RNA sequence: CCAUCAUUAAGUUGGGCACUCUAAGUUGACUGCCGGUGACAAACCGGAGGAAGGUGGGGAUGACGUCAAAUCAUCAUGCCC
């Protein structure tokens, strides 16, 4: 009921390996077409190469990489007609978590290698080193919402 | 709207069956013998105030129960026409044993009779709104609770068909407790067919 | 000592028992890691006796029936939860507040006719 | 801007199939400046009275229906295109009101007035209870002075003379 | 109200649903809220006694159509035309009511015997 | 019987802010005064709300 | 349907294990029950109580009526042929 009020948001189950809620939410977004096991195996083989190309354990590296993904301003369109109709609006903390996970996967699918064995882990170390393709569209949002700053 | 018939909700829920037999093998052919003698009983009786029939079949002694709002007319003169019925009903099937008939009081509160006797008030072509009001006013006078009835097509003799219903009393068509009984007749008036529905309650 | 409980979820009944010993499950008389497919949801399956901390206490040896692997699992953690309240009956609030002991809350929804499958209406062209 | 034409018990000619697109087609092509749609033309003969023409053009938001009950299937479309051209202008001026000049951007004590009146203290208690008010101010019937009956923090009544 | 209180002092009360018990009692008090003083009255009256023709103008308009005689307490902001038997007295005081409506209530008791 | 203790006060002209000040200096829930500019008898009171209300008599 | 007995090819056989499960005949969820400050005006909001909680999930049921809407090719019949 999105006009009676708000929908009651529901609880998730954290990962057994990393003991993290954020890992399981990454499992569910890379779960293409309901296949839980065939996608979770790939994530469990896409942070070993993270822990191979960096000595730190990947549960530190994951929450360090997504901070170069998660933006702080975005654009919500208000129907003002003849105006710019693009208001720079800050991000709620729930959408702050989700939209970083979205960009991390959606540009992991457009790399040179075919296996998501290393399609995913390459973009994570790019996001760990504040570079790549999923970082550079955060700056594209931070050159679009931060250009039309006349609607704060 | 598309009101479905009120019996169809309630067959087995708050009612029972007009045929209460069972046959696992050869279910098809001896189901046809029912509506053989549902046409055939409705042929030669020809509104002998017959509401509805029941069929029960057991060990080649197949029972037929008729209600007959005018009792004795199917019996005849001391078991005359009831024995004159089994002289043909036992030939259209094999046995047809133990043909009988029970009686009902309140001859025009069963809706099969209420639809039929005012549908036959339409071949004489006299005052269909009173033909309505004759059924409504007599209904709770005789002991009913809710009454509802209409006539659909070629209404009054004109060209454009118009439904025309009259109602009072509690007629809960959506409540599954209710013992709603409806009927539909086929009153011809030699300018088409008039259709007439009724709805009684208690 | 055999504390025998049952447990259901998603059209899959699961009856358990509790023989003392240590934590070791013998679902359909075989090992769990060779029966349950990928070992992730087993540590979520150990959540009910985690709050009573009876890890090295009870062997279970489930006989499960019907459903799928996430229907056989999530029904033996509900399976032993009915059996854990006859092992630790005063610990019912520890399982009521956290998960396991609720129910089989929901199964698959009925396919309505005049429709593709299970509330997904088919596509029409002209709006 | 296709024309799925079909005639109920009328054989369609090809002289109609050019007369449609000049009037039903072209006069609404310059309306709806981003067009992709399908029209529908019914021609239903009735041997008792006349024919009738139904033209339905659905769009993104609002469709376009019109009917004429004439028998001339060339003069009736001169009135269908008249009703069609009226309905599009209703649709467009509904959405051409985008041009609206819209430029973007202590303690209050509520007084309850009462008119002072003469009464017994018992009367003041009665009237105060009939409102549940903790304060009732009146002029005393025998003393002539302004009196305030109040409910104390005690729960008992107190009487002030002002 | 002569029937619904009889309906639950005898049986036909255990078989009812527990929320239908509520609305049969939620009907029961709301009858004796408004019609509580007309509990034993089964016919028309022959006189009427009003405390205010202003706030009770719905009653006085029904009185003059039935030709029922009317007596009432009036004061300022009251029309004495519709009242046949006029009592000029105060109306927003309790003793002005209670020490005046009691004798008119007492007025019928020594008319009985 | 019920005995209502009377507290006599002499009515005086002041601002509403002054009436709030004086009422708080006694913790009284009611203070009655004559308004300095309006000339009318005014009662400042503390509501069940905890907010102030002003009555003019 | 086989925990406890085994001669498990598993006959799931011997006994019946009838216990659990399953398969069918019935007991129970309604703002019943509390707290809000919320004033009584019902609701709403947050708890606990059962497995279930706020018309539990879903089905059946489609008011007066609108469209000369669709079938004289399921049938049935006015008129015409």
């Amino acid at each position: 009921m999105p006009r009676k009020g708000s929908v009651p948001k529901r609880d998730v189950l954290p990962d057994p390996i990393h003991n993290s809620k954020l890992v399981t939410k990454l499992i569910n977004k890379i779960m293409l077409d309901g296949k839980r096991g065939t996608a979770q195996r790939i994530l469990y083989s896409a942070f070993d190469l993270v822990e191979q190309r960096s000595g730190r354990d990947a549960l530190e590296v994951f929450e360090e990489a997504i901070n170069n993904i998660m933006p702080v301003l975005e654009v919500k369109a208000r129907r003002v007609g003849g105006s710019n109709y693009q208001v720079p609006v800050e991000v709620r903390p729930e959408r702050r978590t989700t939209l970083g996970l979205r960009w991390l996967v959606n540009y992991a699918r457009l790399r040179g290698e075919k296996t998501m064995e290393d399609r995913l882990a390459n973009e994570i170390l790019d996001a760990a080193n504040n570079t790549g393709g999923a970082v550079k569209k955060r700056e594209d949002t931070h050159k679009m919402a931060e250009a039309n700053k006349a609607f704060a | 709207g598309q009101k479905i018939n009120p019996i169809g909700l309630r067959v087995g829920i708050i009612r029972d069956w007009e045929a209460k037999w069972y046959a696992e093998k050869d279910f098809a052919s001896l189901l046809h013998e029912d509506l053989k003698i549902r046409k055939f009983i409705d042929n030669e009786l020809k509104e002998a105030s017959v509401s509805h029939v029941e069929i029960e079949r057991a060990a080649n002694r197949i029972n037929i129960a008729i209600h007959t709002g005018k009792p004795g007319m199917v019996i005849g003169k001391g078991g005359s026409e009831i024995e004159k019925l089994r002289n043909k009903l036992n030939a259209l099937t094999d046995k047809k044993v133990h043909i009988n008939v029970i009686e009902i009081k309140k001859v025009d509160l069963d809706a099969r009779l209420v639809a039929e006797n005012i549908a036959r008030q339409l071949e004489n072509r006299a005052s269909f709104r009173r033909v309505q009001k004759q059924a409504i006013t007599r209904a709770m006078k005789l002991g009913a609770k809710g009454i509802k009835t209409q006539v659909s097509g070629r209404l009054g003799g004109a060209d454009i068909a118009r439904a025309e219903q009259y109602s009072e009393g509690t007629v809960p068509l959506h409540t599954l407790r209710a013992d709603i009984d409806y009927a539909h007749a086929e009153a011809d008036t030699t300018y088409g067919k008039l259709g007439v529905k009724v709805w009684i309650y208690r | 000592v055999e504390y025998r409980g049952t447990g259901r979820r998603k059209n899959s009944v699961a009856r358990v028992r509790l023989v003392p010993g240590e934590g070791n499950i013998t679902v359909n008389n075989r090992d769990v890691r060779e029966y349950l497919p990928f070992e992730s949801l087993i540590l979520d399956l150990n959540q009910p006796f985690d709050v009573t901390e009876t890890k090295g206490n009870y062997d279970v040896l489930v006989n499960v029936h019907g459903g799928g692997f996430t229907g056989q699992a999530q029904a033996i953690r509900h399976g032993i939860a009915r059996a854990l309240l006859e092992a630790d009956p005063e610990y019912r609030g520890s399982l009521k507040r956290a998960g396991l002991l609720t129910r089989d809350p929901r199964m698959k929804e009925r396919k309505k006719p005049g429709l593709k499958a299970a509330r997904r209406s088919p596509q029409f062209s002209k709006r | 801007i296709r024309f799925e034409i079909h005639g109920d018990n009328l054989t369609i000619t090809d002289a109609i199939r050019n007369y449609i697109e000049e009037k039903i087609g072209k006069l609404e092509r310059y309306f709806n400046d981003v067009p992709n749609a399908v029209a529908h033309v019914k021609v239903k003969t009735y041997s008792n009275s006349a024919t009738k023409i139904e033209v339905t053009i659905p769009l993104k938001n609002v469709t376009l229906r019109a009917e004429e009950r004439n028998d001339d299937l060339y003069a009736g479309i001169d009135l269908i295109n008249n009703k069609l051209e009226r309905q599009v202008r209703k649709y467009k001026t509904r959405i051409n009101r985008k041009s609206r000049d819209r430029g973007d951007q202590i303690e209050i004590i509520r007084s309850k007035e009462f008119s002072l009146k003469p009464m017994d203290s018992e009367e003041a208690v009665l009237q105060m209870n009939l409102l549940g008010h903790d304060f009732f101010v009146f002029t005393d019937r025998e003393t002539d002075g302004t009196s305030i009956v109040y409910r104390r923090k005690d729960g008992k009544y107190g009487l002030i003379q002002t | 109200i002569s029937e619904i209180e009889k309906m639950e002092e005898d049986g036909l009360f255990e078989v009812l649903p527990k929320k239908e018990v509520v609305e049969l009692k939620k009907e029961y008090d709301r009858l004796i809220k408004f019609l509580g003083g007309i509990r034993d009255m089964k016919s028309m009256p022959q006189a009427l006694f009003v405390v205010d023709p202003r706030k009770e103008r719905n009653a006085i308009a029904e009185a003059r159509k039935l030709n029922i005689p009317i007596v009432g307490i009036v004061d300022t902001n009251c029309d004495p035309d519709e009242i046949d038997y006029v009592i000029p007295a105060n109306d927003d005081a309790i003793r002005a009511v209670k020490l005046l409506t009691a004798k008119m209530a007492d007025a019928i008791l020594e008319g009985q015997q």
